[PDB]
Parts: structure tokens; C-alpha cells; sequence
């Protein structure tokens, strides 16, 4: 991983964003959403991720 | 009522109203108008060996 000055930019297009195959491989201690409600996270479509 | 359980320490956040992940879509889930308390603690004590 990159250091926080010279933060890392990546882009991601043309995609399924299912992030249930997550589940048994991470855990998380801080997941925090802003303009949108989480449990809509699964009947949308993203633009300029 | 009073209901009682077992988690992660990093699955404390989940349960909450409105939440996502494991837990909450998979095994234990709160009403959106929900009236009532939330209490936790640490139990290394007791539930490590
Ligand atoms: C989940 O991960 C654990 C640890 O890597 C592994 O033992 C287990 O087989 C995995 N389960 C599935 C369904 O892949
Ligand atoms: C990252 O990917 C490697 C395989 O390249 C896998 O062994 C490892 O468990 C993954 N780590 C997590 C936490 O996803």
C-alpha cells in the first residue's frame, strides 16, 4: 500500500459489483456511507467510481 | 423483551437500524422504526480459551 502523502489513484469500470464474495475474506472495523443509504447499495448503478 | 447473543468485536456496529453486512442481512435484524436500547461489552474473559 501506498503512503498517505503520495496517496494511490485507481479507476474501475465494466464491472458487477457484488460485495458479498468479501465475506469470508475480510472484516472491517469502520464502513461509513454518505450521500446514499446502504441498504439501497444493491439496486443501483455507479458513474465515475 | 430482552434478547441475548454472541458477536465479533468488529460486528458491534451491525446492529443498528439501517445497517448492512454478515450479520445483519444473514442473521439478525432491527425494524426501521425501532424503539428500544443497545448495550454491549468485552467477554475475552469468559468466551476465550
Ligand atoms: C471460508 O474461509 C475459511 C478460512 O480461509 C475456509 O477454511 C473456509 O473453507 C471458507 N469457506 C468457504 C465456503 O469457502
Ligand atoms: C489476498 O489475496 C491472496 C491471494 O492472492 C489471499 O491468499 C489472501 O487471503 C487475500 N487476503 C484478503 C484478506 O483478502
Amino acid at each position: 500500500f501506498a503512503s498517505v502523502y503520495a496517496w494511490n489513484r485507481k479507476r474501475i469500470s465494466n464491472c458487477v459489483a457484488d460485495y458479498s464474495v468479501l465475506y469470508n475474506s475480510t472484516s472491517f472495523s469502520t464502513f461509513k456511507c454518505y450521500g446514499v443509504s446502504p441498504t439501497k447499495l444493491n439496486d443501483l448503478c455507479f458513474t465515475n467510481v | 423483551y430482552a434478547d441475548s447473543f454472541v458477536v465479533r468485536g468488529d460486528e458491534v456496529r451491525q446492529i443498528a437500524p439501517g445497517q448492512t453486512g454478515k450479520i445483519a442481512d444473514y442473521n439478525y435484524k432491527l425494524p426501521d422504526d425501532f424503539t428500544g436500547c443497545v448495550i454491549a461489552w468485552n467477554s475475552n474473559n469468559l468466551d476465550s480459551k
